[PDB]
C-alpha cells in the first residue's frame, strides 16, 4: 500500500491503483484479462450502473487498463471530488460482485471483442508470438483470454483474492494532493484489503534465445526479431529503438516498428517489419538483420533518446531513470524469430 | 473543499411521463386544445345550432352567414 501523488495547479486530477496483476501472473490463460474486464462491473453497495451515472455527474470517468505485468484501475475527474473515486476504486477492489450473469453478458463478450481486435492484428499476434518463444510460462503468458482452456468465475474470484492484496498494489495520483490523498486512501477499504505478499520476483526471468515461431495469417506479412535484455542492459537497447525509429538510421525506412518493453526485472527488444506482401518483407528484414549484425553506432542517438524517454517517461508514474551516457556500439547477438502472415516466403531463421 | 457524494433527489415519473416533461410540454399541449378548438369551429360551421349560439355572435363574420329570405319564398 503505497500511496504517491505529484500535485499541480490544474483542474482534472488523476488516480491510479497498479496491482502487479497482469498476464504475467496469470495462473490460467487469460484470467487476468477477465479480472480487466471484471474490473468496473456493479460491486455489492453500488451497481456498475449507478457508477457510470454518479461519476458523470460529478465529473470523471474509469478506466480498467490490462498491461503485461500490471492492472491499472485509473479515475479521471475534476479535483475537489477525490474522495469519491478513492472509495470508488476501494470499493471495487475489496468489493466486486462476481455474477455468472455479469461473467456471461458484460465480461466474456468485452474480451471476446478484444481479442477479435487484437487477433486482425498480425503486429500483435507476433508480439505475442516473440514473449511466449523469448519466456515461457512467466512474460510469456497470453495477454488476452481467447478459450483455450476454461476460465471459470471461480478462477476469477481466486486471481482477484490473489492479486487484489494489500503489499500488492500502488495507489498513484496524478495532480493530487498527496496528503488528502494518504488520509482518504486510509479510513476506506484499501487498508482493509488482506496484507498478502507481493508478486514481483526479483530474480531474472530465465529467457530463450535462437527461438523460432511461424503462424500462418490472411492479410499483412510481418517478420519480426526479438531480444530479451537485462537490466545492466537497458540503456543500450532503449538508444538502439529510438535510432532504429529516428531519421538516423538508414533501416528507418524498413523497420515499421522497433520499441523495448520495460520490467523492473528485464526487457524485451521487438523490431517488427511488416508490409503487404512477403517478398518485401523478405528483402527488408534480412537487410536488418545483416545491417544489426554489422555493429551500429548509437552514440548520435543519445540526445534525441532522452527526448523521446522524456516524452514517454513522464506519463507514467513509475520512472525507471535510465542512463544513456555510457551506451556507444550495439552488435547483434543472438535473437529470437516470428513470421506472422505468407509464411511459406518470409524467412527461416537460418536465412538472416 | 472536497465532495464525496453525489446529492440527488429521484424526481417524479410514472414510468415513462415525468413532472419535467409534463411542465415542458404543457404550453404546447394548451396550443394543441385551441388549434383543435378551431378545428371543431371549421367543421360544425354548417350546424345551424351552433351558428345560433356561436358563430353569429362573431363581428364581422357573424351576420354575414344569415340568410335574407322573406317569409314570402320560403315553402316551410
Amino acid at each position: 500500500l503505497t500511496v504517491s501523488a505529484r500535485d499541480a495547479p490544474t483542474k482534472i486530477s488523476t488516480l491510479a491503483v497498479k496491482v502487479h496483476g497482469g498476464s504475467r501472473y496469470a495462473t490460467k490463460d487469460g484470467v487476468a484479462h477477465l479480472l480487466n474486464r471484471f474490473n468496473f462491473q456493479n460491486t455489492n453497495t453500488r451497481s456498475a450502473l449507478k457508477l457510470v451515472r454518479e461519476s458523470e455527474l460529478l465529473g470523471g470517468t474509469f478506466k480498467s487498463t490490462l498491461d503485461r505485468e500490471y492492472i491499472t484501475l485509473k479515475a479521471t475527474f475534476l479535483k475537489d471530488d477525490l474522495p469519491y473515486y478513492v472509495n470508488a476504486l476501494a470499493d471495487v477492489l475489496y468489493k466486486t460482485a462476481f455474477k455468472p450473469h455479469e461473467l456471461t453478458e458484460s465480461v466474456l463478450p468485452a474480451a471476446r471483442y478484444d481479442y477479435a481486435v487484437a487477433e486482425q492484428c498480425p503486429v500483435k499476434s507476433a508480439e505475442d508470438q516473440l514473449y511466449a518463444i523469448t519466456f515461457r510460462k512467466g512474460l510469456g503468458n497470453p495477454l488476452l483470454y481467447d478459450g483455450v482452456e476454461r476460465v471459470s468465475l471461480q478462477d476469477i474470484k481466486d486471481f482477484a483474492d490473489k492479486v487484489y492484496t494489500k503489499e500488492n498494489l500502488e495507489v498513484s495520483g496524478e495532480n493530487v494532493v498527496e496528503a488528502d490523498l494518504k488520509r482518504f486512501v486510509d479510513e476506506s477499504l484499501l487498508s482493509t484489503l488482506p496484507a498478502g505478499k507481493s508478486l514481483v520476483s526479483k530474480s531474472e526471468p530465465k529467457f530463450f534465445l535462437g527461438e523460432e515461431n511461424r503462424v500462418r495469417f490472411i492479410g499483412d506479412s510481418v517478420a519480426a526479431i526479438g531480444i530479451p535484455v537485462n537490466k545492466a542492459s537497458l540503456a543500450q537497447y532503449e538508444v538502439l529503438a529510438n535510432y532504429l525509429t529516428s531519421a538516423l538510421s538508414e533501416l528507418s525506412g524498413l523497420i515499421s516498428s522497433a520499441k523495448l518493453d520495460k520490467f523492473t526485472d528485464g526487457g524485451l527488444f521487438t523490431l517488427f517489419v511488416r508490409d503487404q506482401d512477403s517478398a518485401v518483407v523478405s528483402s527488408n528484414i534480412k537487410k536488418i538483420v545483416a545491417d544489426l549484425k554489422k555493429g551500429k553506432d548509437l552514440s548520435p542517438a543519445i540526445n534525441y533518446t532522452k527526448l523521446k524517454n522524456a516524452v514517454q517517461n513522464e506519463s507514467v508514474s513509475s520512472p525507471i531513470e535510465l542512463n544513456f551516457d555510457a551506451v556507444k556500439d550495439f552488435k547483434l547477438g543472438k535473437f529470437n524469430y516470428v513470421a506472422v502472415g505468407d509464411v511459406s516466403n518470409l524467412p527461416y531463421l537460418d536465412e538472416l | 473543499a472536497y465532495t464525496s457524494h453525489l446529492s440527488s433527489k429521484t424526481g417524479l415519473h410514472f414510468g415513462r411521463l415525468s413532472l419535467r416533461s409534463l411542465t415542458a410540454y404543457a404550453p404546447n399541449l394548451m396550443l394543441w386544445g385551441g388549434a383543435s378548438m378551431l378545428g371543431l369551429f371549421v367543421f360544425t360551421e354548417g350546424w345551424p345550432k351552433f351558428q345560433d349560439t356561436l358563430y353569429k355572435k362573431i363581428p364581422l363574420l357573424g351576420p354575414t352567414l344569415e340568410d335574407h329570405t322573406p317569409p314570402e319564398d320560403k315553402p316551410n
